[PDB]
């Protein structure tokens, strides 16, 4: 209300409004849906239209051959982060030969989105990613805030009518972690998941996004008549 | 290296040679010391290879943007300024680099030597190189501005010969230019060892040679 | 651009079946002039490297510092430090490569020549060079300063190429190894009877050898040799 | 004083057949009368089908091949995963060496692959970045020794055809891989009798439409 | 590049200067006018080390262009004078000097008097009858000495003159190939074609 | 942040208008009153002190007229400290165009540099702009005699006679209406004390309330001098002139 | 450093300071510029409430740019002076670097450009000054004729006007002014541009300036007599 | 005030989004993709009939493969224009090819969000930018201030927008030939446009890979028009 002007005002109740905005922005985002096994992640992202004249806004962006995730929200600010995701993962590589923890990148991820958070003049980041990835510990999903909040999950999802591929996913936790060594099957769940969160439109050929990442896997983007399988 | 470079009735005759040395040891037999800025611009290489091609490339982005902002071509004269501008900007960092900006624009044929130093000339007739002074004489004393192409054509083609025998630096192969009105045209890439032989028997010259 | 002041002479080291070895003198030289006998060289990260050091002590010990520093800083928010995600011998040695390379580049170097001898994750024995220069290379046997001139010899007759690596024992490792030790404290000037040994195993870990010392020496053959030539008594 | 330059010795070379191309070098690296490492890898596959070797101070050429690996993995990224060509690959090399014209890589880098129309390519640098295209090369220590043998035997140069004494020259007949890896061995063989920073180990590598392949051989070890 | 005279007479200035370029041990050109008009009454002669002579001049002849554009009138030749020596007297100092040797020849319309002015490349700057810059003066400054008068024509000026560079083509080692011969008066700068 | 409390001093008004270069007018109105008057022979500055007190030190004082160099002066209306920044300001600039070309500054570049100074207060910087109208009075061998003034927009123009400071709308018309082209020194000293005379919101014009100059030909052969009147010498003049 | 965004988007999509810098120009004095078959004419209101002014010392309102190119304005005049200088400098440093002198159409590209810089610059507000930039191109016979803005858009014009009344100006021009036939000579030129300004002016004695710019560098400005002559013929044919 | 980069309680941010209403103020561009080229037509909108509206530059070549249309503040789009001119030829310096028409569009569209408290405020203005490569083709993309692309196979933006991207809906299809979409991109144009259509007020562009970008000369669509005008009379 009077505390909503900028992201250095807390308000009386101890709220950012401007965080709470932003986290609004990928509210109105369309939905993409994450999981994994104990050998790959996926990544499922339903693909938004300006029009039908249109081609629909890619949702999953590369990061490392091990690592990757599905934007939900401002665009322009999944580019930034994922860029600076692809720095600090090459970074690693080239100083310490080493392939960056999918942990560690989202410890990366908190700090930059944080400091947009306590500073005047800037801005919070208007986008939710979904962080998959394998390394030295098997394979992880992530969740990041542009709150800051990362978390490590099983499965998730974010964006419009999120809520009912979450649902979904916390009945189907059991299953779905125990198919190791099935890409198709994982990514069939994904698909199934992200299916909760469809009204009128359905998943269809240039509609649908998926991505994976896994044990003898380098993270692969699947669109067009790749995906014509799962549909 | 040997270059070389006139403007005639015509437009413009561009000769180089084609070796390249490190030390006394022979590195190239054949590399391309002319660079196709624009279907209307050449420039000429000698001294260092990379800042030759480094600089003289970096110029035909400029030449090009300039195209694009203006909408027509730019001029030799604004061309070999810009060049000329570069060279002072790395002033006693030690460039090595020599070369003619040849060219047709409004004015007619133009043709500008500029070197590392940032010397920038207007003129009939370059040369440049290790070799130059070998090419100037065959030059001066055959050189006239009512030259028929297919003759001018061979002047430029046999100074350079004659700088490929005499200077150790210089030799391989000579490759030929000529710049009209409608652009530049391509004449071809001439082995001095055959090139040689033939114009021996052919002109009778190198008498002291034995073949 | 600097000078070494205090420097450490030789490190040496070879692969063997399970691991590899490594050993380096307890010298700490000022020119000509043996001045500390206590300094150790070699220094481990974890339980699965060891860095060896010779040349200037003062960038040594900016270098000890950094690897302890290593440490700390890979523990932060990693709770698979002591497992997964703990420092391999390849992590380090690439860390101090880019380290000297960059230093070299700044006309500051680090006046030393490094071997990061350890054994990775998946068992493989890791050995690598890096000196002041950012030159690296890797080979069965790595040796620093006179050790490369004398040492190497000797233990590439043991392990001349990478076939020889499975048919070496430990036992015969660390025998050629302590002759080196020996050979080198006959002939480098700058060298100390007193050394440290270490070994990487893939199996039976770290064990870290100090206050050993060259023994078995040859003199006897002194009291026969009279004069420069001529002289007789 | 201190001098950040080196010499690691060792000797490559590149040949381009006709829908194929080999990046050869040896593996010997060394300082002064010292070797180093007799099998230290000097020919890296870069990827997209290109390979590359600096040769000369070792440090400036790991570090000159780590930033184009780099540089490959970026124009992935930018440019929607398209192929980097072998032209646009000697190209962003130039720059990469010419951004240190005052402090250069000691390096003398060669890349080979297939052009754009599947024809084999060699490109061939120098320390600062200028560049061009080649049939031969080799580059490195014994580079004297072996580039006349190729003049030669790969070119036909200073061969004629016999009865005509001079008159007609012999014919530019193209190579085969097995042919070419001949030449590539006799080379180094040859190089490796009268040069001693060259021995130890050959290693080659052939790049062809169906992608990097490798090939190993001993050198004398003296 | 080498010789650079200048000589002011009854009605007007003078400059003569060298035509030679030379690059290493070749001549690459015998027509170069060393010289800038940095406003319709004031001419800058110059010389000294390659590629810096050309550039100093410009930068010059840019700045005098921009005042009599800003302010609609020209600057006096005792005005350039002393901007062209604080420029050369700050350029000595500077992390790389200009080495530039410059000779400024302009009518005065505010006082109708000709105006000779010689600066190096240090910032001295001196006004003269006649000058030059190298070791031009060292052959011909005892002819001027001998012959100059204050009224002298611009004919009896060019005589002198040819005296002056008929010395030094007998004493100099040096082939400067001739001189472009430039005339500073009221009614502007003009260039003498034949001489 | 800091946001909050800017009052965003370069801005323009609905009406295409500058808010503070305005208010800065409205300051200068209440100053007191600055007269220059140009002649054929010479120029006249002069301008009226504020409500001063009989303790005040007149011979050390000088709150309106200044010396920029030998051939230029201004006279100040607004505040006196802004004015003393814009002067030390315009001083340096006549001697670096001294150093630099080894002639004194015509008169109209010295004005334009000032004018441009106080032209960056109003359009870049947030900076409040300097609260001062100047008018100078000089001669250079290019316009001879000349009269310009500067305000806070940074506008500058050239006059035969003007007046700043308060009252301008009165002065003006009087000087309007006596002001002859052919008129000399002499005469314009009495037109601007006249004009002050009947502008001024004191009772009555006295030497203690006036700082007075001129700047004349009237030196010996081809060459300028400036007089800055003492506090004896507007006595006399005053009384010359018939005011006291 | 004063970094405040000043110009800044509304709801309705307008940037306010560039609007209120066009009402600056509409308070300005009237300047006008008509380009006939071979030269080019800038006509400039001097507004009578200023009287004792100095003309020989005033800054006159049209501004030579290089010898070839003019440059008149409308608005606050202490902000043309800084474009004016900006410009002046272009000028010499394209001269400099690709030794041509610059076109009309390049240095109005470049002032425009400036204008343009100083709407999403922080800490900064925009010019209040719209400009008429004339000249001929070298070794070019053809006339240029261009205006600019505050918002920093450009473009040529057969005759134009900005400034106080500007409308009515622009009303009497449009329908005067032929394009298949302009003022062939230099005499209908300058008739037609005292003409348009009588429409507004008020009196036709200081307050109106002309200046007239001929191809290959031959500028000039109008004396009072000359510009009265005009005046007086042009009344003298409108009492019928 | 408020910040610049404020979010509003919706999740946008308000000055990108005041940016967009300045665009549905800007005259009108369109632009159709083909297998053949793509086209780009732009209304002049001269605000007074002695402006030579030849001088009005709303089509723009950005490189021999890549054209440009734009709508709204159009001063704001000569740096963009030159940002992607010099992106253009300097990606040709370093890899000695062209540049994709997409990574040309990214290049611009990181500009629009460097604005804060970089430049003060968001871009005024849209960009249609049309192009050819050899490996996606004829291509066909919308730039905003948002920061965001999409591609298109046919694009109307400015003021009469929403009307002429309801008549693309219906007219485009896969198969359009050059000179199709040519007429259709005036007839869209005279639809929307408020003074009537011509050669003087509207100008036309097209891209193909043999010719490249080439601005329409004003009798060549002349004719365009006069072959519109029947073809509606055949029926
Ligand atoms: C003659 C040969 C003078 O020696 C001539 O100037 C050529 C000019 C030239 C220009 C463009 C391309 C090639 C050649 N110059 C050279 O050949 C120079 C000689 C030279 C050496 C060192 C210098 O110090 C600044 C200046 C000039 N040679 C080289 O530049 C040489 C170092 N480069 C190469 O040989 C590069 N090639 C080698 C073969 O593989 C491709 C790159
Ligand atoms: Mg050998």
């Amino acid at each position: 209300n009077n505390y909503d002007g900028d992201t250095v005002t807390f308000s009386p109740t101890g709220r950012l409004f401007q965080v709470e905005y932003a986290l609004e922005a990928i509210k109105q985002g369309s939905v993409t849906v994450g999981l994994r096994s104990n050998t790959h992640a996926v990544l499922v992202a339903l693909k938004r239209n300006a029009d039908e004249l249109s081609s629909y806004q890619k949702k999953i962006i590369k990061c490392d051959e091990h690592m990757g995730l599905s934007l939900a929200g401002l665009a322009p600010d999944a580019r930034v982060l994922s860029n600076y995701l692809r720095q600090q993962c090459n970074y690693s590589s080239l100083v310490f030969n080493r392939k960056l923890a999918v942990e560690r990148a989202g410890h990366l991820l908190c700090d930059k989105a944080q400091k947009n958070t306590q500073s005047y003049g800037g801005r919070p980041y208007g986008v939710g990613l979904l962080i998959i990835g394998y390394d030295k510990s098997g394979a992880h999903l992530l969740e990041f805030q542009p709150s800051g909040n990362v978390t490590e999950l099983y499965g998730t999802a974010i964006g419009a009518r999120s809520q009912g591929a979450k649902t979904y996913l916390e009945r189907t936790l059991d299953t779905f972690i125990k198919i190791d060594g099935n890409p198709d099957e994982l990514i069939k769940a994904g698909v199934e998941a992200i299916s909760q969160s469809l009204r009128d439109e359905s998943l269809t050929v240039d509609n649908l996004s998926i991505a994976i990442v896994g044990k003898d896997t380098p993270f692969t983007i699947y669109d067009g008549e790749a995906v014509a399988k799962y549909i | 290296t040997t270059t070389l470079a006139f403007k005639f009735q015509h437009g413009v005759i561009v000769a180089v040679d084609s070796r390249a040395t490190a030390g006394s040891y022979i590195s190239s037999l054949r590399m391309n010391k002319v660079i196709e800025i624009n279907p209307y611009l050449l420039g000429t290489m000698s001294g260092c290879a990379a800042d030759c091609q480094y600089w003289e490339r970096l110029l035909a982005k400029e030449c090009r943007l300039y195209y694009l902002r203006n909408g027509e071509r730019i001029s030799v004269s604004a061309a070999s300024k810009l060049l000329s501008n570069m060279m002072l900007q790395y002033r006693g960092m030690g460039l090595s680099m020599g070369s003619m900006i040849c060219g047709w624009d409004k004015k007619g044929p133009g043709l500008y030597y500029v070197d590392d130093n940032g010397t920038r000339l207007s003129g009939q007739m370059f040369s440049t190189g290790s070799g130059n002074t070998y090419a100037y004489g065959v030059l001066d004393s055959n050189y006239k501005w009512d030259l028929s192409v297919e003759d001018a054509l061979y002047l430029g083609k046999r100074s350079i010969l004659a700088a490929a025998h005499r200077d150790a630096y210089s030799g391989g192969s000579v490759n030929l230019y000529h710049v009209t009105e409608d652009g530049w045209i391509y004449h071809g890439n001439h082995d001095v060892g055959e090139l040689f032989w033939k114009v021996k028997e052919e002109e009778g010259s190198f008498n002291n040679v034995i073949g | 651009t600097q000078q070494p002041i205090v420097t450490g002479t030789s490190v040496i080291s070879m692969k063997y079946d399970n691991g590899v070895i490594i050993a380096a003198d307890n010298l700490g030289s000022y020119g000509s002039l043996l001045r500390f006998n206590g300094v150790e060289r070699l220094i481990p990260v974890g339980d699965n490297t060891v860095v060896g050091i010779s040349g200037d002590i003062s960038d040594m010990q900016h270098i000890e510092r950094l690897l302890k520093d290593l440490v700390t800083e890979n523990a932060y928010d990693n709770p698979l430090a002591d497992a997964e995600e703990a420092l391999e011998p390849s992590y380090i040695f690439e860390y101090l490569a880019t380290v000297m390379y960059q230093r070299r580049s700044k006309m500051n170097p680090l006046w030393n020549a490094i071997i990061v001898a350890g054994v990775q994750s998946n068992g493989d024995q890791f050995l690598r060079y890096v000196n002041l220069l950012g030159v690296t290379y890797s080979s069965p046997t790595l040796a620093t300063g006179f050790g490369a001139h004398m040492a190497n010899p000797l233990l590439r007759k043991v392990v001349d190429r990478e076939s020889d690596i499975p048919k070496t024992t430990v036992q015969v490792a660390e025998e050629a190894i302590v002759n080196a030790m020996r050979v080198l404290y006959y002939r480098d000037a700058r060298s100390s009877r007193n050394f440290s040994l270490a070994i990487i195993d893939k199996n039976t870990g770290l064990t870290f050898k100090k206050n050993l010392q060259v023994e078995n020496m040859k003199w006897d053959f002194a009291k026969d040799i009279k004069g420069y030539g001529t002289q007789k008594i | 004083q201190f001098n950040p330059y080196g010499d690691n010795g060792g000797t490559i070379l590149g040949i381009a057949g006709e829908d194929f191309a080999v990046l050869a070098g040896d593996t010997r690296n060394i300082t002064d009368y010292s070797i180093n490492s007799r099998y230290e890898p000097k020919v890296f596959d870069c990827g997209d089908n290109i390979v590359m070797s600096a040769n000369g101070f070792a440090a400036d050429g790991d570090a000159l091949v780590k930033r184009f690996k780099n540089s490959v993995k970026w124009y992935h990224f930018d440019h929607n995963d398209k192929k980097l060509s072998i032209n646009s690959a000697a190209r962003n090399i130039q720059h990469l060496l010419y951004s240190r014209r005052f402090f250069p890589y000691y390096v003398y880098n060669i890349i080979a692959g297939l052009d754009e129309d599947g024809k084999g390519a060699v490109y061939s640098f120098d320390p600062v970045g200028s560049y061009q295209r080649e049939q031969c090369r080799a580059g490195g220590a014994a580079a004297s020794l072996i580039m006349p043998f190729l003049d030669n035997q790969v070119n036909f140069k200073n061969q004629y055809e016999p009865g005509t004494n001079g008159k007609v020259k012999k014919p530019l007949k193209y190579l085969s891989v097995e042919e070419v890896i001949k030449l590539v061995r006799d080379s180094f063989t040859s190089a490796t009798e009268r040069h001693i920073q060259v021995g130890d180990g050959l290693e080659i590598l052939i790049v062809t439409k169906d992608g990097v392949r490798k090939e190993f051989y001993e050198l004398k070890r003296d | 590049m080498d010789i650079i005279l200048g000589i002011r007479v009854q009605d007007s200035v003078i400059l003569a200067s060298s035509k030679a370029v030379t690059r290493g041990i070749s001549v690459l050109k015998d027509s170069d006018d060393k010289t800038r008009q940095l406003s319709p009454h004031t001419l800058m002669s110059f010389a000294g080390e390659a590629g810096d002579t050309v550039q100093f001049a410009e930068y010059i002849q840019a700045n005098i262009q921009l005042y009599s554009i800003r302010e609609d009138y020209e600057l006096s030749p005792q005005a350039v004078s002393s901007f062209v020596r604080q420029e050369l007297a700050k350029s000595i100092r500077s992390r790389r000097p200009y080495q530039v040797n410059v000779l400024i020849g302009g009518y005065d319309k505010k006082k109708n008097k000709p105006e000779l002015y010689q600066i190096d490349y240090l910032g001295t700057k001196v006004e003269l009858p006649y000058g030059a810059h190298g070791y031009s003066g060292f052959y011909t400054f005892s002819l001027l000495d001998h012959h100059y008068r204050p009224d002298m024509t611009t004919e009896e000026g060019l005589d002198l003159l040819k005296l002056c560079v008929q010395e030094l083509e007998k004493r100099m080692p040096m082939d400067f190939k001739g001189v472009i011969v430039k005339i500073v008066d009221k009614d502007g700068i003009r260039q003498v074609d034949d001489f | 942040g800091s946001r909050r409390y800017d009052s965003r001093t370069t801005i323009f008004s609905p009406e295409g208008r500058l808010y503070q270069v305005e208010y800065a007018l409205e300051s200068i109105s209440h100053a007191g009153t600055a007269i220059g008057i140009m002649a054929s022979d010479g120029i006249v500055l002069a301008a009226e002190r504020k409500v001063t007190s009989t303790l005040l030190e007149q011979d050390t004082s000088t709150e309106k007229l200044y010396k920029l160099n030998d051939k230029i002066a201004v006279a100040v209306a607004g505040l006196t400290a802004d004015a003393e920044i814009l002067i030390n300001t315009a001083r340096i600039h006549a001697q670096n165009y001294l150093k630099t070309y080894n002639e004194d500054i015509p008169v109209e570049i010295l004005v334009r540099r000032l004018s441009d100074i106080k032209q960056g207060y109003t359009q870049h910087g947030g900076l409040r702009p300097f609260g001062v109208s100047f008018i100078y009075a000089g001669y250079d061998d290019r316009y001879g005699y000349q009269l310009y003034t500067s305000n806070p927009s940074g506008n500058y123009t050239g006059w035969k006679a003007i007046s700043v400071g308060a009252n301008t709308s009165a002065a003006q018309t009087l000087l309007q209406m006596d002001y002859k082209d052919d008129m000399k020194v002499d005469d314009a000293i009495e037109l601007a004390l006249k004009t002050l005379s009947k502008t001024t919101d004191s009772s009555a014009l006295t030497y203690d309330r006036l700082e007075f100059a001129t700047i004349r030909k009237g030196a010996n052969d081809g060459e300028v001098y400036q007089k800055i009147f003492k506090p004896q010498e507007i006595k006399d003049i005053l009384v010359k002139t018939g005011i006291t | 450093g004063y970094d405040r965004a000043l110009s800044i988007f509304s709801p309705d999509g307008h940037i306010f300071q560039v609007e209120y810098a066009l009402e600056a120009v509409k308070r300005g004095t009237c300047a006008v510029g008509v380009k006939g078959k071979n030269c080019v004419v800038l006509g400039c209101e001097r507004r009578s409430t200023l009287k004792l002014q100095d003309t020989r010392i005033t800054p006159s309102k049209v501004s030579k740019i290089d010898s070839h190119v003019v440059l008149s304005f409308s608005g606050l005049n202490a902000d043309s002076r800084i474009l004016i200088e900006k410009a002046r400098v272009e000028a010499q440093s394209h001269r400099l670097t690709l030794e041509d002198p610059v076109t009309v159409e390049y240095l109005t590209r470049y002032v425009a450009g400036v204008q343009q810089r100083y709407t999403q610059s922080g800490g900064v507000r925009p010019f209040g000054v719209s400009t008429l930039i004339a000249g001929f191109d070298p070794r070019d016979d053809e006339p240029k004729l261009y205006q600019t803005e505050p918002s920093g858009i450009y473009s040529s014009w057969s005759a134009q006007t900005i400034g106080r009344n500007s409308k009515t100006v622009r009303e009497f021009l449009e329908k005067n002014y032929d394009r298949k036939e302009p003022p062939a000579t230099v005499e209908e030129c300058v008739k037609l541009t005292v003409r348009s300004l009588l429409e507004v002016v008020q009196t036709g004695a200081k307050n109106i300036e002309i200046t007239v710019v001929k191809p290959d560098s031959d500028i000039v400005a109008l004396s009072s007599e000359e510009i009265n002559q005009y005046v007086t013929q042009i009344e003298q044919e409108k009492q019928e | 005030d408020r910040g610049v980069s404020t979010f509003s309680p919706e999740g946008r941010l308000f000055q990108v989004e005041y940016s967009l209403e300045a665009i549905k103020l800007g005259s009108t561009a369109i632009g159709i993709a083909t297998k053949e080229g793509v086209v780009l037509g732009v209304e002049k909108r001269a605000t007074s009939p002695l402006l030579e509206s030849d001088s009005i530059e709303k089509i723009v070549e950005i490189d021999r493969h890549i054209g440009c249309a734009m709508s709204g503040l159009t001063a704001d789009a000569r740096s963009m224009i030159e940002h992607a001119r010099t992106a253009a030829v300097t990606h040709n310096l370093y890899y000695d090819e062209d540049i994709n028409v997409e990574s040309l569009t990214q290049s611009v569209c990181d500009l629009a969000l460097r604005f804060g408290e970089l430049m003060s405020r968001p871009f005024g203005v849209a960009l249609l930018i049309a192009g050819h490569d050899a490996d996606d083709g004829y291509q066909l993309f919308h730039a905003e201030p948002s920061g965001t692309f999409y591609r298109y196979n046919a694009k109307a933006i400015g003021s009469g927008s929403e009307g002429a991207q309801a008549e693309l809906l219906n007219e485009w299809h896969s198969s359009l030939t050059l000179k199709e979409a040519e007429l259709l991109v005036l007839k869209i144009l005279k639809q929307v446009m408020e003074e009537k259509l011509d050669e003087n007020n509207a100008q036309l562009s097209c891209i193909t890979k043999q010719d490249g970008f080439k601005i329409y000369d004003n009798e060549k669509t002349a004719e365009l028009i006069k072959e519109l005008k029947e073809k509606e009379a055949a029926e």
